């Protein structure tokens, strides 16, 4: 297959998505959810982290590490220490939603995703994080799981296997850091939420000295699907090591602003121009689109004409996928205004921790605050390239990255323009 | 009949400000007993 | 013996296993700069000046958390390494306050020291610093909380070697604030040796402010006699006065500390 | 904004603060959820009730947390001052969040925000003087398809224009409570020009399942 994208309505995981159907047990179960889930259960470990090792499913919370490898790390023997999964449900990106929607109208389905991904890793609980803005999403996750618990589902012989899982949730308290896996296993363990160093690894010394994964809400919730309709059926979508569906959240400057699941691979303009009405003014209008949530580095009009909407052709684009949370900026934006915003998000949203990030967030801050004014000289730019090289790989978790990813695209597709902002500062104020 | 037009999830409309918790309250029965480290805490 | 073999500048040297690179580069006789790094506390890694590379590895490693792999050859003076030292130590250096005169850490400054050594020698921050309101945590330890570079050796010591619990760091990003967040007065048996750890002069001798000065002082090491214990010091002379008593380590006696009474 | 404490008559930890038994009740349902030995792990719940009950977290709260899971107070400072839904001043009943990030500034939230401005005779950070509404400008809510959107106190008020607000805060005014939702034609996050996508029946049990299984 060359041409991606156009997913069927017979291929989407994620059906009762706009809340147009019932979320509760016997809605969920009326389109497919907890069905055969005992025999799953029964199959082993090593038979799901083989369906999900041959699915492709890379990890849908940003970073794109491979879900059966990662979930392997935990295939290994207990030694006296309990093991544990936690789903990362925090999704502070700006741009994306969709962990919302899955947590809203398809609890069930991470339930299930609980359950299956809790045995293929010997887990013996599910610590769902929350996040915490997300109270009535809370409360019916809640609700979802009594029905799972009265079901026999899960609990105490979980859908009738034998293998015992609860899974609880925990709320988060307002802090986008705490969706990082070692910063949310900290806010879990009623800390701060600082990021652990890395190694030690979730998998060695995770959720209260535990083994732990940590996995997103979408590579949770898929994996019953993957395990019920195959490997090989999830494998067939998108191009090869980019297997799979995707969420997407085009939100800012379009017709339409939707959450759509679609084909891995789709072309970011067959996106927009199909599931989002369009950019605002026509795709003419289009001046740059933040691919995958705030964190990516943004790309320029010239590059949305053709780029895919998967990991390694958005690597290509020297941006990331990120969340596939798709932001679209028309011709009427002050980008230099958007991106800064970005940056004061990211001083906002950042646990002091470390120096770089503490002390050049604020930094890259300032000078962006300066280069909306144009309060500036052109040496400036080149010194906050510097800044943001500077933050990026040197801090403790990758906010210092997704911090200094946007600063890094905004110079690199738009220096002309922070140049004619400067100079027009310039001449008007001397 | 077959209906995709409604919004099925109305129920949050009457959630009050401890709704979370006393569905905490009542799942407390429906669940295993906890690991314990064979400590109080770490200050014990 | 299972000892590995790791490299630190191409050198081979066999380290036990559990040894981070900054252990595996002090046997050969290199010192890493560290701020938050410790060897009686714990490890923090939160201040990202022991950056070293690892050769073949494209992203530079924490050398007081990381353990070394066996067969890394670690560049202590690389070329990204030494880029990463004079970054973190522009970024420790960008709110830190103009205060080196009226500092009585001057002299004796691990930040001044090894912003010499290993930071760059001038600034690109044209921005205003921030301050930070000052804490009263007695009448031991003066407290300028501008001077500050959030290390956390303070919460380490206090929560594990004096046991107290009631330092902390509240807020968050660059408004992150170390302190008691009340009005507390932090008087523990061993309060005066945050004094000795923190490495900038966030935190000097109340009763030592302002009299003396490191390079002038007269190192004469001598014993403690306030208890039994029998805690060897260095008691710090100038011109016939005795100006202070800092501690000497002893592995046996008082490792590096001593109590309120013997400073 | 401050992240010291000083003692006020309103704000001491003399301040009277006990929980309800039925708050004794849910707080030993959440640490009943946590491993025996890290009872400290129930400090945010626990401080989230707290709040929930009282509407701002005193220091007398955060010395009972303290006090009822054996964690030092500092500890529960900590968290009370890293995380930014922990009111550590008396907010108004009515704790507005405006969302002005860059997918919702993209959608005009300055509009929203001025409206409840000139709406309120406030502005960001401030408190009506009858308390019912407090006004502060916060981060990505997660609503970013529903830009622009609020928050009061639970709930998303969402797909706003400054007539939907304006009538938020005058049914708030009443004493009623509006429908968390979008308010425009859709309902949650699809198109508003009907369904691209999922228009389908959905299949239901045993569809595609593989063989083996
Ligand atoms: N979904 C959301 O709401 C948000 C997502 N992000 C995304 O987060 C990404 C960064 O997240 P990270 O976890 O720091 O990225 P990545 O470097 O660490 O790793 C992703 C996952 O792979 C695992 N992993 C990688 N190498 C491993 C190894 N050698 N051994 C064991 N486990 C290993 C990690 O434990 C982690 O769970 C960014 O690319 C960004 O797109 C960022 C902000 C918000
Ligand atoms: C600052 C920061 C915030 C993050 N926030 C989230 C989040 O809110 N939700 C999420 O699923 N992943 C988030 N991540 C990514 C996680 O670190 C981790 O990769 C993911 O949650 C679990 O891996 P997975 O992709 O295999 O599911 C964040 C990463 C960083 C650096
Ligand atoms: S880089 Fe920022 S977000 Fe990460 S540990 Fe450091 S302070 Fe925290
Ligand atoms: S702490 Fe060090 S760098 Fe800072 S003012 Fe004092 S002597 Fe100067
Ligand atoms: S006061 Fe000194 S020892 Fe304490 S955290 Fe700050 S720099 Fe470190
Ligand atoms: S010394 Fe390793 S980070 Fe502070
Ligand atoms: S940007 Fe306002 S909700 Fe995400
Ligand atoms: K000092």
């Amino acid at each position: 297959k060359t041409s991606f994208g156009s997913l069927k309505d017979e291929d989407r995981i994620f059906t009762n998505l706009y809340g147009r159907h019932d979320w509760r047990l016997k809605g969920a179960q009326s389109r497919g959810d907890w069905y055969k889930t005992k025999e799953i259960l029964l199959k082993g470990p090593d038979w799901i982290l083989g369906e999900v090792k041959t699915s492709g499913l890379r990890g849908r919370g940003g970073a794109g590490f491979p879900t059966g490898l990662k979930w392997s790390f935990m295939n290994k023997p207990s030694d006296g220490r309990p093991k544990y999964l936690v789903v990362n449900a925090d999704e502070g990106e700006p741009g994306t939603c969709k962990d919302r929607e899955i947590i809203r109208h398809d609890p069930h389905k991470l339930v299930e995703g609980c359950l299956v991904g809790g045995r293929a890793m010997g887990a013996r609980a599910a610590y769902i994080y929350i996040r915490g803005e997300f109270y009535n999403e809370a409360s019916n996750l809640q609700v979802a799981i009594r029905e799972a618990y009265e079901a026999g589902l899960i609990g105490k012989n979980a859908c009738g296997s034998g293998y015992d899982f609860d899974v609880f949730v925990v709320r988060g308290a307002g802090a986008y850091i705490c969706g990082e896996e070692t910063a949310l296993i900290e806010s879990i363990e009623g800390k701060q939420g600082k990021p652990r160093l890395k190694p030690p690894f979730p998998a060695d010394v995770g959720v209260f000295g535990c083994p732990t994964t940590v996995a997103n809400v979408e590579t949770v919730a898929v994996s019953p699907t993957i395990c019920r309709r195959g490997g090989a059926w999830f494998a067939s979508f998108g191009r090869e090591r980019n297997s799979g569906t995707k969420l997407f959240n085009i939100s800012g400057h379009v017709n339409n602003p939707c959450t759509v699941e679609e084909e891995m691979s789709v072309p970011l303009k067959e996106l927009i121009e199909k599931h989002a009405g369009g950019v605002t003014g026509g795709w003419d209008n289009l001046l740059a689109v933040i691919p995958g949530g705030s964190s990516t580095p943004l790309i320029p009009k010239s590059v949305c004409e053709t780029v895919l909407m998967d990991f390694d052709a958005l690597i290509q684009a020297q941006t990331g996928l990120g969340t596939a949370a798709v932001i679209v900026m028309d011709r009427s934006t002050d980008i230099v205004k958007a991106i800064a915003r970005l940056i004061e998000f990211y001083k906002h949203e950042s646990c002091g921790q470390c120096t770089p990030c503490r002390e050049g967030v604020d930094w890259m801050n300032k000078v962006m605050a300066r280069f909306v004014r144009g309060d500036a000289r052109p040496a400036e730019i080149d010194s906050l390239w510097e800044i943001s090289k500077q933050i990026e790989g040197h801090t403790i978790c990758a906010l210092g990255d997704g911090a200094a990813w946007p600063v890094q695209g905004l110079i690199r597709h738009f220096r002309p323009e922070l140049e004619e902002r400067m100079q027009r500062f310039a001449q008007q104020h001397q | 009949p077959f209906d995709n037009t409604t919004y099925k999830n109305l129920q949050h409309h009457d959630y009050s400000t401890y709704t979370f918790l006393d569905l905490n309250l009542d799942l407390s029965k429906f669940r295993m007993p906890q690991p314990s480290s064979g400590r109080e805490s770490p200050r014990h | 013996s299972n000892l590995i073999e790791v490299f630190v500048d191409g050198q081979s040297v066999m380290v036990e296993p559990g040894t981070t690179v900054l252990q595996a580069c002090e046997k050969v006789g290199m010192q890493i700069p560290r701020f938050c790094y410790h060897e009686r506390l714990s490890v923090a890694g939160n201040c990202r000046m022991c950056l070293v590379e690892i050769e073949k590895a494209p992203k530079v490693v924490a050398a007081c958390a990381m353990p070394v792999m066996k067969g890394w050859n670690i560049l202590t003076n690389s070329e990204k390494t030494k880029k990463a030292r004079e970054g973190v130590m522009e970024f420790l250096l960008a709110n830190h306050p103009l205060d080196c005169p009226i500092c009585d850490q001057g002299g004796e400054c691990d930040l001044q020291d090894q912003s010499m050594m290993f930071g760059s020698d001038r600034s690109r921050f044209l921005e205003g610093k921030r301050a930070v309101e000052d804490k009263n945590i007695g009448p031991l330890v003066k407290t300028i909380m501008t001077r500050c570079i959030q290390c956390t050796r303070c919460i380490r010591f206090a929560s594990e070697i004096a046991g107290v619990d009631d330092l902390g760091t509240t807020g968050r990003g660059n408004d992150m604030q170390v302190g008691t967040y009340i009005e507390k007065m932090f008087m523990s048996e061993l309060s005066g040796n945050i004094i000795d750890i923190c490495p900038v002069g966030a935190l000097t001798s109340k009763p030592y402010a302002f009299t003396a000065r490191p390079w002038e002082t007269r190192k004469t090491e001598s014993i403690d006699v306030m208890d039994a214990v029998g805690s060897n010091i260095v008691v710090s002379t100038r011109t016939g006065e005795v100006m202070r008593i800092l501690p000497r380590m002893h592995e046996d006696i008082n490792e590096e500390w001593i109590s309120d009474k013997t400073r | 904004a401050l992240f010291v404490h000083r003692d006020t008559p309103k704000n001491n930890p003399e301040t009277p603060f006990d929980f309800t038994p039925e708050n004794y009740k849910r707080i030993e349902a959440i640490v009943k959820n946590y491993p025996e030995g890290h009872k400290a792990a129930a400090v945010l719940p626990v401080l989230d009730l707290a709040q929930r009950q009282n509407g701002w977290l005193p220091i007398s709260a955060m010395n009972k947390v303290a006090e009822i899971l054996q964690v030092p107070p500092m500890r529960v400072y900590e968290v009370a001052t890293f995380y930014t839904m922990y009111n550590r001043k008396p907010v108004g009943k009515y704790h507005i969040q405006v969302c002005t990030t860059t997918p919702c500034m993209l959608r005009n939230s300055d509009s929203i925000l001025e409206a409840i401005q000139k709406k309120l005779g406030i502005k960001v950070g401030e408190t009506t003087p009858d308390k019912l509404f407090t006004l502060i400008e916060v981060e990505c809510l997660g609503a970013c398809v529903n830009a622009p959107m609020v928050q009061i106190n639970d709930n998303y008020y969402e797909d706003l224009t400054p007539k939907d607000i304006e009538e938020i805060i005058d049914e708030l005014k009443a004493g009623k409570i509006p429908k968390p939702g979008p308010r425009s034609g859709r309902f949650s996050c699809e198109p508003a020009g009907g369904l691209t996508s999922l228009t389908e029946p959905p299949k239901g049990p045993g569809f595609g399942v593989q063989a083996g299984l």
